[PDB]
């Protein structure tokens, strides 16, 4: 599978689990709303796949919009 | 700001109890 | 707040009133933790599943208050907000997750003895402090009973931590590690609860150590309010310590 929380996933799962397409890591507003956050230099905000700079018990997710909550996240299977 | 936060001025700074206050308290030791 | 009390007057001077401009209403309540910040629910100013979506404008903030009704010409400051922090990724679509929220008031406050900050817990209480068992203290001008009704005056009422798992199969929605639960078990025989109006209150509890009193969560969501065997849910405030500085110690 998919680990810690896939907090080590390399992927390009770059879809939301409704399948709503991830908006860019490193988009303008994923990076508004990326910044009091607290992002692990660890989790490698690869493009606009999924992943868990957080820890997010759940799992990987990602932007999926602007506004506070427009987020979602990714189907892996983990271990 | 506070620093001097959490310290009630009509309680801890008159050295009054509020009516439950303790009920609290003694479920820490208890 | 569903079976408890008048709050004792200038007992719980952090409590903030959460209210709309116009329609003058109520919305929710929120905590004095600092001189130009208070700190509430989220979902008590986006919540578009209720088509609720307010700015610092539809709002205004009432500090020093007893009562739910009139004007306390000299003793509650009427205060306007400066900017609204919701939590980026606060989840109102799935369970409310991380319901937290942050307001900076444009000219800050002078305390009174009816107004003071409470205080964010550190690691070591919020370590010590937070255990099945202990009580924290809930206060809130909501909702005195799930349905037939409201405080006058504020309402205070203490109830224990309870744990994960009971928490856990209290319900259907997903609980996870930004909440707690609070609140009597069935064969406990006592009962109390925060009700609809209260989300945003403070969950405060006070250190056997040095004293002073914390605040430990928000109130967050639940269902029903005192039923048997169900508990309401509170926002781990800790948890969220970080962001609620990134933002304070930056904008
Ligand atoms: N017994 C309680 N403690 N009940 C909740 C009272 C607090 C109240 N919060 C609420 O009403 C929140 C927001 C939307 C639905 N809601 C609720 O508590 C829903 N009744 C339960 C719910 C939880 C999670 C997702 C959806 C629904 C508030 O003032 C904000």
């Amino acid at each position: 599978c998919v680990p810690d929380r896939g907090q080590q996933y390399q992927g390009r799962l770059a879809v939301t689990t409704h399948g709503l397409p991830c908006l860019a890591w490193a988009s303008a507003q994923a990076k508004a709303l990326s910044k009091h956050q607290d992002f692990n230099s660890a989790v490698q905000l690869v493009e606009n796949f999924c992943r868990n700079p957080d820890g997010d018990e759940e799992g990987v997710w990602c932007y999926v919009a602007g506004k506070p909550g427009d987020f979602g996240y990714c189907d892996l299977n983990y271990c | 700001g506070e620093a001097d936060c959490g310290l009630r001025p009509l309680f801890e700074k008159k050295s009054l109890e509020d009516k439950t206050e303790r009920e609290l308290l003694e479920s820490y030791i208890d | 707040i569903v079976e408890g009390s008048d709050a004792e007057i200038g007992m719980s001077p952090w409590q903030v009133m959460l209210f709309r401009k116009s329609p003058q209403e109520l919305l929710c309540g929120a905590s004095l933790i600092s001189d130009r910040w208070v700190l509430t629910a989220a979902h008590c100013l986006l919540y578009p599943p209720w088509d609720k979506n307010f700015t610092e404008n539809d709002l205004l903030v009432r500090i020093g208050k007893h009562s739910r009704t009139r004007y306390e010409r000299n003793i509650e400051k009427i205060s306007m907000l400066e900017k609204i922090y919701i939590h980026p990724r606060y989840n109102w679509r799935e369970n409310l997750d991380r319901d937290i929220a942050l307001m900076k008031l444009k000219k800050p406050v002078a305390f009174s003895d009816y107004i003071h900050p409470v205080c964010l817990p550190d690691r070591e209480t919020a370590a010590s402090l937070l255990q099945a068992g202990y009580k924290g203290r809930v206060t809130g001008w909501g909702n005195l009973k799930e349905t037939w009704g409201q405080p006058s005056v504020l309402q205070v009422v203490n109830l224990p931590i309870v744990e994960r798992p009971v928490c856990k199969d209290s319900t259907r929605i997903r609980i996870t590690d930004n909440m707690f639960c609070a609140g009597y078990k069935p064969d406990e025989g006592k009962r109390g609860d925060a009700c609809e109006g209260d989300s945003g209150g403070p969950f405060v509890m006070k250190s056997p150590f040095n004293n002073r009193w914390y605040q430990m969560g928000i109130v967050s969501w639940g269902e029903g309010c005192d039923r048997d065997g169900k508990y309401g849910f509170y926002t781990h405030v800790f948890r969220l310590k970080k962001w609620i500085q990134k933002v304070i110690d930056q904008f």
